[PDB]
């Protein structure tokens, strides 16, 4: 019954909310009308309206959502696009907008969160890739840090595979990116494309994948992160116990996340689960979430979200077993530090899933040290960029200085003394 | 669903506003008599780029034209397409310069740039979507290089917020259409320096060698040229009228497309170029055709690859497509011939995602080859004004309508600035 | 019983006059021809024929003809129906001097024809705009005559007012600033609604594209019976004429409140919304959906109105009015502790066919005086003063009677009054 | 019910006013012969504004023709309407005025005049309240112009409370017909500013422009360019014709206009004008491509407002439209053109809307404008009559004819007064 409000932007996003969506209509009985539990409420007649923040620039974004099943599932007001586009970079997406479409839906956020019963955190998905994904979340970010005071607001990510990289040219929108999530901090997952894509191949026996199949997982994804406050309450966490609990500065909110669910039917629904199992493949190295190897890094806390037929002695048999591995190399300062949270559903699939019907989940949910490489990686591609003075012009003609620019550099590497004083041990 | 204007001046002008215009009434479904034939319903949405609305539901476009004498606008008018355009936007010239330059640039076209823009704000009053005029000319012209050039003057010095994609034909040098040709080709490429934003360099032999080395046509044509002189070639303008994945439209693609604000030169392949005995033998997917576009066969444009640094790449596609292997095989050749490639570019493309496939093609892979690297094709031009400026060639004529020597040598000094521009990456 | 008489000049009058008694015979029994098969409004006769209360005075005679050739023939008593020979051609001097009064005599000989047959009168209602001629000139003649003539009774009266940014003539300043000034001492609560805001409310709230005459008539036409749902039905608190008459104004210059109803919604639009009793006092206060261009973030609420109909508790009115003062999102008044008004009544508004309001239980019309308006009047003020400047216009007004010093008399009047919403306006030590 | 009485004065004036008589007889649905014919009930409720009922149903106009040549007056009499003039209301002389102006102001039409105010008030007193007289005519010859002067200042004294128009004909340099058009449109614009409420300036150079690059025609004659041009603004008074949503007749239009009591000239036009063959490819919605008319294309006078100023607007339309796109329409127009207006006004344009649109049209719409641009029509009239009179040219014609010398030198001054009360608004 705790309730929240999400947010689905760019193509990555709104292909992830035709997803999450269709998680969402699916999970509860919500039929395209409106008559057959917390993220809605209802009306007179009685139908469920979904509450939402949603922001897209485009001439033709989510028309096809308006033209697609789901056409009256969502009440058209609450879904926002204008009359002018903004082209696409950090740059004009941050400066041709702050008068026109972020500053008539700071009015517009009074209906979609008075009347939620428990306003417990916003869930909100972006891309690294663009001037929309990555550029429209930073107006959005200063908008609730100033008017909502210590709610949550969990950030969904792709993190730019690394050695492909394509939308609206990367490295100077991604520095401001990150530079935005220096603001409003509370977790923000990535998920390497790349990684997927070959999970794709061997785990599920996917030749040839396509652009569907990412974005069902990524809804599974955020299913078992924020669905605790939808299903049943045995050990009920919150993503109040989520965000609290992984990361302890605003320094680095970074994690990976390997599910039970990144396993198609065709292949393991022949194989037998238990808790055991799932958990070795979660901290297996092949099958992470961002293409980061784990043993390259300190494990500093995990925290587990849990789904399907598991049981408190097993998971925290798991956990200590877990806990005394040390080819996981863990952290200095502590050992402990989790979180476990409780519901019971088995996956049975959404239609567009490959995936099985098998009696059980895990959702694995790691911080590690592991991923300064890529990190180190993207900020030495970008230091080797800016010093030739390339991609000035539309850039720095809407607001993004020269030393705008530099300043970002240097908070950014800031930011790698914070990872290897996270990192290294102390006296 | 936003606007373009497709401007175009000159005997190829014109002419040009027969092909473009071919493509584009057979994307939307337009009759000769102007009413509706399209099946699905998307196609009646987005259409409001162009046309515009009547009584009876009759779509008309708006677009300014530019011609030279009033014997070429009209052999395009008695064609299958002619009957479309409302006759006001032709605008007509007594006299031409005749493969010269500035004629009906000063003095005689001085009324007809004095009435299309009575024009040009009586049907782009209602740019409430339009994000660009796509403007194109013919530089051997006076009334589509004199007065196109003054459509370049008095719009872009007062807004400057439009796209100028120029399928502009610049006249080659290795056979020219004229020997005269490069007087007002150095003030042509010199006109394309100061404003331009996304644009390919035409050379009409690249389009020569398309139909006999790649098409396997004995005897073509101008208009079998004008199918890609244009046509394919705006399947750059497709985000706009259709959806996709990754939607683009073009005020939005030229903020990717600019790093210094002057250099504009392209080398593009529409990747479907295979003739009608190699359509048996190919399969039409995202990946094969954008393989076949990295070739030396498939340039519209200038330069021979290997021949200089790729400064900037772009892209557009089409089709519900794979998101995968657009990017492991842009990437694939990317990194494996890291020779030519540059060192300090990471990620300059934009994949833009278009949904409805050009008529009639399965898929259809689209790619053009943004460069700056132009230039071994470029100082052979510049290096051929000069002739006939110390002999003067044609000045006696060149003087008499309102011009002095202080115009053409400004054209000396400051065409050399773009030559000045590729002065940092020698 | 307790007994009114509404009153229309003009065309701004007559064409919501007829779309205002349309409203009234689809909420009772009334056919259009009379006999039905709310007698404060209407009057029997000795048949079961029923005849409303109201004169629709005008000049020119090709508006009001459309009353006695349309739908509606033989509702109206013919004898109220007061047309003229030639119009008032948008001067108030023509309209107050020269062809104003042939007509006084016979419309205040008609208005006693209406008001001895009323056992104990309550009001008369005027609706009249600040544009024209007969609608600002000879409605300033008449409300110095209906004080002098019967006594001290409740005059309510409704503008359609010159608005900021468009207007429809160019003599609009000269006529309005002679027409408030004329009637600032007899009038007793006039309703502000400028006609610019009723435009955008019908592009972002109730999205109906090209809308004509009859779409703005039938949006004023529906707070008109919300204003007198009071005296026709009944309710927990009813709230009669006078009843609101003396919570609203605070010093007798300061007369001006403005306008809001709050439901204004397409029937695409009432799929999916909530219409709950503190959701729609949330919407009378935004500075978007309100009714006048002057928005009250740069101005303290003096007072506020709010009447309220259909299905209501009073529970959750007082649940909602805690939860409005708490924030300060939406702003408030500095001095004045109570601040507030409130009605119910039973009876939810009745969708005429053809009408785009769709049908909903819990509608609400608000009614707030605010020290925002003064906006609206120092913007009149200079633009007065352009046309005042090198005495444009002048020629046309001087000649039927006015000396031009009742242009400044007038401006004098209308300039000191704006340190009446200043003086007000400061804090007390 | 408010009754107008026309007014012809010239040879321009009875094919001004046979084809006046056309179309406001197809609006009301008479036949030739003079019965009843049309459909709506809506038609006939107002006839009695420009017509007067006879025996048997029939319908007359009430019209007074003058000329002083007879060989006009007799072609209106055998047209394709005119057997409903009543015969009683044929005026004209015996021998012409000559082309001259002395001649028909002072000697030649003076015996005429008596006649034609005698039968003006036989169509006065049967009328219930008459918004006022309406005179068609020409600025060109003395049948047209000297009486023309001499009708209007003999009416406007003993009816001055009922307003007057008139529809002149101004003359223009490169289409010139007489070598005395300039002579005589200085002399009576002299007897023109006192006497008139309201005056339209309409000449033939215009009506040739936009007859050959709007409308393109190839033979434009004098009934194919009379009739679509200027015998159908005359039909502006629709709103005192119809009801309509918000009207504005005759009368409530003369105010918006004029600021000072001695500028009135106007300069009219008609906004649907399209082709033969562009009617086929155009929208009937409520554009701007006629209603932003500044590039001046479609204006039915010569000068425009590119040079000059504004002073007061009109739109009068006719149709079944909506009234937020009349008023968003005067905002795309007051703003993307921006100086040239008056400073001092910031809201300069009445608007009107009626019900019926002519016939065949969906839609039609009137443009009435007033401008600051009209005062270098003025000048270069008195450019050509200070040349002429620094020689005595053509003088003699009229010193022997009652008029002496120093008439000429008021109307040159008082000429020169226009041009000085234009001026001082120019930019202010
Ligand atoms: N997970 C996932 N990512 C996708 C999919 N399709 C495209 N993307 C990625 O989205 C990234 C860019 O984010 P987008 O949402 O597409 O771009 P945007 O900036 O937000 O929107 P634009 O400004 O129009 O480009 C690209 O790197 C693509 O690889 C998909 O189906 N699933
Ligand atoms: N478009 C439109 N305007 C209306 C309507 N009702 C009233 N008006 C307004 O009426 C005002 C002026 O009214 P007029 O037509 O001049 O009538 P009047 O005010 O009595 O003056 P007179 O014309 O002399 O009768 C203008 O501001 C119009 O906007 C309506 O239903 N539609
Ligand atoms: N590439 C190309 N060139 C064209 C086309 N139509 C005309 N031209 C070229 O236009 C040039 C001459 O056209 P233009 O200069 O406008 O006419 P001119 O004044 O007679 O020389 C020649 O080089 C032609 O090759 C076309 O469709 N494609
Ligand atoms: N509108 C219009 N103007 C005309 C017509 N015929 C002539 N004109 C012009 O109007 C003027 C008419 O001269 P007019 O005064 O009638 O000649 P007069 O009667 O003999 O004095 C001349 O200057 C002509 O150029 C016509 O049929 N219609
Ligand atoms: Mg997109
Ligand atoms: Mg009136």
């Amino acid at each position: 019954m705790r309730e929240c409000i999400s947010v689905h932007v760019g193509q990555a996003g709104v292909q992830i909310g035709n997803a999450c969506w269709e998680l969402y209509c699916l999970e509860h009985g919500i039929q395209p009308d409106g008559q057959m539990n917390t993220f809605f409420s209802e009306t007179g007649a009685g139908k469920h309206v979904p509450r939402a923040v949603f922001v897209d620039l485009e001439p033709t974004v989510i028309d096809e959502v308006r033209t697609g099943t789901y056409r009256q599932l969502f009440h058209p007001e609450q879904l926002i696009t204008g009359k002018e586009d903004a082209a696409n970079n950090y740059a004009r997406g941050h400066y041709t907008i702050g008068k026109e479409l972020i500053d008539l839906v700071l009015d517009r956020i009074r209906k979609l969160a008075d009347q939620c019963t428990g306003l417990q955190g916003f869930l909100i998905f972006h891309s690294f890739g663009g001037g929309t994904g990555s550029g429209f979340t930073s107006l959005l970010m200063e908008r609730l840090s100033v008017d909502y005071g210590k709610k949550s607001k969990l950030e969904f990510s792709i993190y730019p595979a690394p050695q492909v990289s394509t939308a609206v040219v990367e490295p100077y929108n991604s520095i401001l990116t990150t530079h935005t999530t220096l603001e409003h901090s509370d977790c923000a997952f990535m998920v390497d494309n790349e990684a997927i894509y070959d999970i794709c191949r061997r785990n599920l026996d996917i030749e040839r994948p396509t652009y569907t199949n990412l974005n069902r997982l990524i809804g599974q994804i955020v299913s078992s992160i924020t669905a605790s406050l939808r299903f049943d309450g045995a050990l009920n966490v919150d993503l109040t116990e989520f965000q609290t609990n992984l990361v302890p500065y605003p320094r680095i909110h970074f994690p990976l996340a390997t599910y039970a669910p990144v396993i198609s039917a065709e292949k393991a629904y022949h194989e037998q689960l238990s808790v055991a199992e799932i958990t070795n493949a979660c901290f297996e190295p092949a099958n992470q979430m961002v293409k980061c190897d784990p043993r390259h890094g300190k494990y500093m806390a995990c925290c587990l979200l849990y789904r399907g037929d598991v049981v408190p002695k097993d998971v925290n048999a798991a956990i200590a077993t877990i806990k005394t591995k040390r080819t996981i190399q863990f952290v200095d300062w502590c050992p402990t530090g989790f979180k476990v949270g409780i519901n019971y559903q088995p996956p049975t699939v959404v239609p567009g899933g490959d995936l099985a019907k098998v009696q059980r989940a895990v959702c694995m949910l790691s911080n590690t040290t592991a991923i300064a490489e890529a990190w180190a990686r993207l900020d030495h591609k970008f230091d080797l960029m800016y010093a030739k003075r390339a991609f000035v012009h539309w850039y720095v003609g809407e607001g993004m200085e020269e030393g705008e620019f530099s300043e970002a550099r240097e908070d950014m590497a800031a930011l790698e003394k914070d990872y290897e004083e996270v990192g290294m041990d102390s006296v | 669903m936003r606007e373009i204007v497709h401007l175009q001046a000159g005997q190829c002008g014109n002419q040009i506003g027969a092909k473009f215009w071919e493509v584009i009434s057979d994307e939307h479904g337009i009759d000769p008599t102007g009413t509706y034939h399209g099946d699905s319903d998307l196609q009646l949405e987005r259409i409001n780029v162009y046309y515009n609305e009547a009584t009876g539901g009759k779509y008309v476009p708006r677009a300014v034209l530019v011609d030279l004498e009033p014997g070429t606008m009209d052999s395009v008018r008695s064609g299958p397409f002619g009957q479309i355009f409302r006759p006001d936007n032709f605008v007509f010239g007594q006299s031409g310069a005749g493969n010269n330059w500035a004629k009906g640039h000063y003095t005689e076209g001085a009324e007809l740039v004095d009435s299309v823009l009575d024009v040009v704000r009586k049907e782009a009053e209602s740019c409430d979507c339009l994000q660009g005029f796509q403007l194109t000319h013919s530089l051997g012209g006076g009334t589509g290089s004199g007065m196109g050039t003054l459509l370049i003057s008095k719009i872009r010095e007062e807004y400057p917020d439009r796209i100028m994609n120029t399928f502009s034909v610049v006249p080659s040098p290795k056979v020219s259409d004229t020997v005269v040709e490069p007087y007002n080709a150095t003030l042509s490429v010199h006109q394309l320096v100061e404003n331009t934003d996304e644009t390919y360099c035409i050379d009409n032999e690249a389009l020569y060698d398309i139909c006999f080395r790649t098409l396997k046509l004995t005897t073509p044509t101008y208009g079998d040229l004008n199918h890609l002189v244009s046509a394919t070639m705006s399947g750059v303008t497709t985000c706009l009228r259709f959806p996709g994945q990754l939607n683009a439209d073009l005020r939005k693609l030229a903020v990717n497309m600019v790093p210094f604000p002057r250099l504009h030169f392209f080398m593009p392949g529409f990747a479907p170029l295979t003739s009608r005995g190699s359509q048996q033998y190919r399969a039409l997917t995202v990946p094969e055709l954008t393989q076949q576009m990295f070739d030396a066969k498939n340039m519209m444009a200038a330069c021979d690859p290997r021949h200089g640094r790729y400064l900037t790449v772009a892209a557009v596609f089409r089709g519900r497509m794979s998101m995968k292997e657009v990017d492991e095989q842009m990437l694939n050749v990317q990194n494996k011939n890291s020779s030519y490639f540059v060192e300090w570019i990471p990620n300059n493309v934009k994949t833009a995602v278009c949904d409805i496939p050009p008529r009639g093609l399965k898929m259809s892979a689209t790619f053009i080859g943004n460069s700056t690297a132009i230039q071994e094709l470029f100082k052979r031009i510049s290096e051929q004004f000069t002739a006939m400026f110390r002999r003067k060639a044609f000045l006696h004529w060149y003087t008499g309508e309102g011009m002095d020597e202080m115009e053409f040598t400004e054209a000396e000094s400051n065409m050399n600035d773009l030559v000045s521009e590729y002065q940092q990456y020698q």
